[PDB]
């Protein structure tokens, strides 16, 4: 089976590099341009370039010629992508991809096997553990059949955080949304809606994880008094 | 005697048809490296079966033509019939010119059906290409040709020289029969396609090589009958006492016991010893010439043939015949660059040999054709012959190179088929560039008559 | 470089149903466009290469046509898992372009979001700020206005949404709006307003709350 | 040494070998029963042999490392298209999709086969990749 295996996010100021690596497995490497692509959120796929693992050469296109280098390690079947001075333009995810046809001369050609991406974030930002919040509904508005809660994360620096509610046992109709900039760091909400007679009687509690600076945070969700 | 003659007719279309050879070959090594060439409409393994049945047939039509000049001069008497050397040259001729246009005028598929293969099925195997009712028409061109000229030798005097052409002459009609077995197994039709190929070319036509060669010498160098044939006696032995067991250098990788492995190696690497025989023969009875010869270039031609086989035959088959080397060789570039030295050395050599010697004498010249025909003869020799040492080189380049990149590394390692033929283009363009230098040499040649 | 745009950008459809979609260049391209199918989680997938030529494995289903400038994708007879993200690329010439992409989305019925509003929590207005969040949950089309209102105003700035992808399971959408205020500009005004405003009702959904009660 | 003595020396080696290598002949033939596995070699591989004739394959592919040059050796190419498994499938598209168009690349034909043909071709080529070869090719690539 013909796999492509990209390496993790990476995260850079503004103005440094950046190297990631492909690494190609089930077929020859030797044989085949390997090409990347960019692609920024809601902007569409751009390639960048190939580089041709049987001798070296490469290809460019020239709105990279600048920003890109391309070199492949034959006894690793691996190849490589270094970014320089780097711009918050060049935050995305960038793909590699395999040529569905063999040999040089095919340069221009489609694809038929694509790595999974790997992500480049470009920030000045430190990490920053995230403010969670307990969002409780309106003072004395239990009134419907169904009720809803919500729990808002806040001022956190890297992505991702992963969030749950009653420690994942609660699952059903929640919620949770893409986390957004505000100025340098990310905020993210997540709702649940659960039956009146659910809660509060019943505990719900908001977890949240944020890796990059090692917090779990559990809020529960008290009623307004 | 004046029966000669017939033979100017067989050798004249030969040339024509070497012509076409070197135009396909052309076409093909275009198609090399600009791959979409001439495509769809001459795709290249029409161009393929063009250039290889031109050669094939060429080459018989010089045999054909070196066998109805010299028999009847070994013979001492006119040729049975020269009529029916007349109506088999126009039979053949046809037969050949339209079996060539099947190729390029129908899709083989339907050039199957039309003939009605599917009866007899015989079509799409290499070198043997051309449907059952072709194959069928050279069978009887080649008996009537081989009653035309055994009857002469019959009534006439028996030489050495003439009785080892008619048995190759004849050993090459018979192994031509095995073209109509076509095994249902695939191995077994491998098996036995190789005693026409190799049966042929490694055997039976080495004998026709050899009896042209001794005869050319003898009428050459004034130097006695009684020895020249005493060492074709000798070379068509180590022909045949290498080349039989021999035949296993193709019996490797077909899906035969692997005693073919030892006994195919082993008698194989014995094969170039004829050829080397057919140098020390053609040098020192041309060395110890009892007198000089008018026509210094048929001299040239035999010294040349003899050269070239070794090359072609002896040492670039001998590179390549050890299993455990041919084990990554067997497919590859160097198979096509041994193969067109030797075809060529032997082969095509041979046929313009007596040809040098015949022509003059044949449109009433003489002996030789005077200085500046002379000049041009030699010139088209060397082009031609340099051009093919160069195709060789290139090709056994482009060969190294791909068993190399392609047939040495482990699976990850090794390089596709397709993309290992991307880093031979520059070989290719340069095989094509010598070609055209050949095809030069060619219509220098040509234009010595 | 050649241009390619594809239209439509969104395609609602339904299981068993065909469509087809469209990809243009800004120049021939001869017969050279490749089409791509992409899906949260999974590699891209080659689908056609030349116009017309399926790529191995691919159901027969999928077909293309097209020349010079103008090509289209169908698929005869939609299945589930068809829903999708599907990119054209060019392949006649270097640099290599792509379009931006059709999604192709799940139809089901429309339905009006639930909404819900929440004031700060007391947490975060004792470290000085002040987030009014709104959820409009489970809607369908898509397409969906949210407006805030501060004491009967219209409110524009420091408003953030957020919004899911079409749900895998019930294909609806969901969002938030996320008002943020510093603690003394939430201390001044009383009323805090979302209101949502969606195809299946010519009135809006208005929630709402007053600071002190 | 004579004319005479070179000539017995030609004549008693050709008829040696000759019945030397027709004696090994009943002896190889005696083994591809097993070799080849001619058990497996179906009503379906014999009539893939036929289109594989037909069609002239040989005069641009190698098989068993025997033909021409110009395209890729298909005795194991069964190996590198997904196996027994997926391969007649495969072949069944790589047959429709000719000639792939691309400039300047070596191009292969149309040759508007039907379902069945490809099969039968199919079931020659995975045959033919079963016969002990000694080996043969050294890797996947052919
Ligand atoms: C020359 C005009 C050809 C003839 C006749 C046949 N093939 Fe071919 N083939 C040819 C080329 C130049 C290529 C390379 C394709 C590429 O662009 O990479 C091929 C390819 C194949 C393959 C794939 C081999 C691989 O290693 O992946 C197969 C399986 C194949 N061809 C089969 C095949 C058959 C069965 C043929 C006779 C019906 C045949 N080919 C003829 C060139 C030519
Ligand atoms: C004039 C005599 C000969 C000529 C015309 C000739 C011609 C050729 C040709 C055309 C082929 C390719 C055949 C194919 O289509 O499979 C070939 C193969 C071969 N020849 Fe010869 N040959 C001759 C003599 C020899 C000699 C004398 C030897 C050994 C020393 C030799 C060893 C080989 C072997 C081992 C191959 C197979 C290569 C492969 O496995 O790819 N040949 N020859
Ligand atoms: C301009 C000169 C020539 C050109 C460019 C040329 C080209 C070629 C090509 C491209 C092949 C096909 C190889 C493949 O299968 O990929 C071929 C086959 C062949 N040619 Fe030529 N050729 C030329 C002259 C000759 C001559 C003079 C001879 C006579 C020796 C010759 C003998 C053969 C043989 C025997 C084959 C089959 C080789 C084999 O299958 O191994 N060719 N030729
Ligand atoms: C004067 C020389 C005469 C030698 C005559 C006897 C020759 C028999 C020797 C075996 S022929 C052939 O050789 C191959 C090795 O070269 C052998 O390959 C070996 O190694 C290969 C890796 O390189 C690997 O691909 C094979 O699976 C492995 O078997 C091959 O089997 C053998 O038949
Ligand atoms: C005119 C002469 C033409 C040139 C062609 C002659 C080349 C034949 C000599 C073969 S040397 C042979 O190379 C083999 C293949 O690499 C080598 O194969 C080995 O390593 C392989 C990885 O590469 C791996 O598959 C196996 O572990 C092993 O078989 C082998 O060592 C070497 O003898
Ligand atoms: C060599 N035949
Ligand atoms: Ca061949
Ligand atoms: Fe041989």
């Amino acid at each position: 089976e013909v796999q492509l295996q990209q390496s993790g996010t990476v995260l850079a100021r503004p103005g440094a590099s950046v190297k990631m690596s492909c690494k190609a497995s089930g077929y020859s490497f030797t044989s085949y341009w390997m090409h990347w692509v960019k692609q920024r959120p809601g902007q569409g796929l751009e390639w960048i370039g190939a580089v041709y693992p049987g001798n070296s050469d490469t290809s460019y296109n020239q709105k990279f010629k600048g920003k890109a280098k391309l070199t492949a390690v034959t006894s690793a079947s691996t190849a490589y992508m270094e970014l320089s001075s780097l711009t918050n333009e060049d935050s995305a995810v960038y793909y590699c991809s395999r040529s569905s046809l063999d040999g040089y001369y095919v340069k221009n050609w489609c694809f038929d096997v694509w790595g999974q991406g790997t992500t480049v974030t470009v920030s000045s930002a430190k990490t920053t553990a995230p403010s969670v919040y307990p969002l409780a509904p309106v003072c004395g508005d239990t009134t419907g059949s169904s009720v809803t809660l919500g729990c808002l994360v806040k001022g956190y620096f890297p992505e991702p955080v992963t969030l749950t509610w009653n420690s994942g046992s609660l699952s059903s109709g929640v919620h949770t949304f893409p986390a957004v900039l505000q100025s340098d760091l990310y905020t993210l909400s997540s709702s649940v809606t659960v039956t009146s007679s659910t809660r509060p009687s019943q505990s719900i509690t908001c977890n949240v994880a944020h890796p990059a600076s090692s917090t779990k945070v559990d809020k529960k969700i008290e009623p307004r008094g | 005697f004046a029966s000669q003659a017939v033979a100017k007719p067989y050798f004249v279309f030969a040339l024509i048809l070497f012509v076409g050879q070197i135009l396909f070959g052309l076409i093909m090594g275009l198609q090399y490296v600009v791959g979409d060439f001439l495509f769809p409409a001459i795709p290249f393994n029409v161009a393929r079966m063009v250039h290889t049945n031109l050669l094939i047939v060429w080459l018989l039509f010089g045999f054909m033509g070196a066998a109805y000049y010299l028999v009847p001069e070994e013979s001492d008497c006119e040729l049975y019939s020269p009529k029916l050397a007349w109506i088999l040259f126009w039979v053949f001729a046809a037969a050949g010119v339209l079996t060539i246009l099947g190729y390029l005028l129908v899709p083989y598929a339907g050039l199957a059906r039309l003939t009605g293969n599917e009866l007899w099925p015989t079509m799409g195997r290499e070198f043997l290409e051309q449907p059952t009712i072709s194959k069928a028409g050279i069978v009887i061109v080649a008996l009537g040709f081989l009653f035309n000229v055994g009857m002469t030798v019959l009534r006439g005097r028996k030489t050495a020289i003439s009785m080892v052409l008619m048995t190759g002459l004849i050993g090459l009609a018979l192994l031509f029969l095995f073209s109509f077995y076509n095994p249902e197994n695939l191995t077994r039709d491998k098996f036995y396609w190789w005693w026409v190929v190799h049966l042929w070319v490694e055997g039976v036509w080495e004998l026709i090589m050899g009896a042209i060669l001794a005869f050319v010498l003898v009428k050459i160098t004034g130097v006695d009958r009684e020895v020249i044939e005493k060492w074709l006696y000798v070379i068509i032995a180590m022909a045949l006492i290498s080349g039989i067991i021999g035949t296993g250098h193709h019996y490797f990788w077909i899906g035969v016991p692997g005693y073919w492995l030892w006994l195919g190696s082993v008698f194989s690497a014995l094969e170039p010893l004829p050829f080397f025989a057919m140098v020390l023969f053609a040098f020192n009875t041309i060395n110890r010439r009892r007198r000089d010869y008018p026509n210094r270039a048929v001299a040239l031609w035999a010294m040349g043939t003899t050269v070239m086989a070794f090359l072609g035959a002896g040492v670039w088959g001998f590179m390549h015949t050890l299993a455990p080397v041919n084990y990554y060789t067997h497919g590859t570039q160097l198979t096509a660059a041994h193969g067109h030295m030797a075809f060529y050395g032997a082969y095509a050599m041979i046929v313009m040999t007596i040809i040098s010697y015949a022509m003059p004498r044949l449109r009433g010249i003489g002996e030789a054709m005077d200085n500046r025909s002379q000049v041009l003869e030699m010139w088209g020799f060397w082009l031609m012959t340099v051009a093919m040492v160069f195709i060789t080189l290139f090709l056994s380049a482009a060969g190294v190179l791909q068993v190399w990149l392609q047939r040495m590394p482990a699976d990850g390692a090794a390089m596709t088929f397709m993309a290992t033929q991307d880093q031979l283009a520059i070989f290719y363009w340069l095989r094509e560039g010598a070609g055209v230098v050949f095809l030069i040499g060619l219509v220098a040649y040509l234009l010595s008559f | 470089d050649i241009q390619m745009t594809q239209s439509p950008p969104y395609l609602a459809a339904s299981p068993g149903e065909t469509i087809t979609i469209n990809c243009r260049a800004s120049k021939s391209i001869r017969k050279y466009l490749a089409w791509y199918q992409e899906k949260p989680g999974k590699t891209n997938k080659l689908l056609i290469y030349s116009g017309s030529t399926l790529q191995f494995g691919i159901p027969s289903r999928f077909s293309g046509s097209g020349s010079g400038t103008e090509f289209t994708l169908t698929i005869s007879s939609l299945e589930p898992e068809d829903f999708a993200m599907y990119y054209c690329q060019q392949h006649n010439e270097y640099p290599l372009t792509f379009g931006a992409g059709t999604k192709l989305e799940l139809k089901r019925a429309d339905a009006a979001p639930t909404v819900s509003i929440f004031p700060p929590s007391s947490e975060q207005l004792t470290s000085g700020g002040a987030s009014v969040v709104c959820f409009l949950n489970n809607f369908y089309p898509k397409d969906i206005n949210v407006k805030w209102k501060i004491d009967g105003s219209e409110r524009q700035n420091g408003v953030l949404n957020s919004w899911t992808d079409q749900d895998s399971k019930d294909s609806t959408y969901s969002m938030s709006s996320t008002l943020t205020l510093t603690k003394d500009e939430y201390e001044r005004h009383n009323s805090y307003t979302c209101e949502a405003t969606h195809k299946t009702s010519t009135s809006p959904i208005v929630k709402s709350f007053n600071r002190n009660e | 040494f004579t004319k005479g003595m070179a000539r017995n020396i030609y004549f008693g080696g050709s008829v040696f070998f000759i019945l030397l290598f027709l004696a090994l002949t009943y002896h190889t033939e005696k083994t591809l029963p097993e070799r080849t596995n001619e058990a497996a070699m179906s009503a379906a591989v014999v009539r893939g042999k036929l289109v594989w004739e037909q069609n002239n394959c040989v005069g641009c592919h190698t098989l068993l490392g025997e033909g021409a040059y110009f395209a890729p050796e298909l005795g194991n190419v069964v190996g590198r298209r997904g196996g027994e498994e997926g391969f007649n499938t495969f072949l069944q598209a790589w047959m429709k999709i000719q000639p792939l168009n691309v400039p300047g690349r070596r191009a292969m034909p149309q040759f508007h086969l039907s379902e069945g043909q490809v099969d039968d071709l199919a079931e020659f080529l995975k045959w033919s990749s079963k016969i002990d070869t000694n080996q043969w090719p050294p890797n996947k690539e052919g």
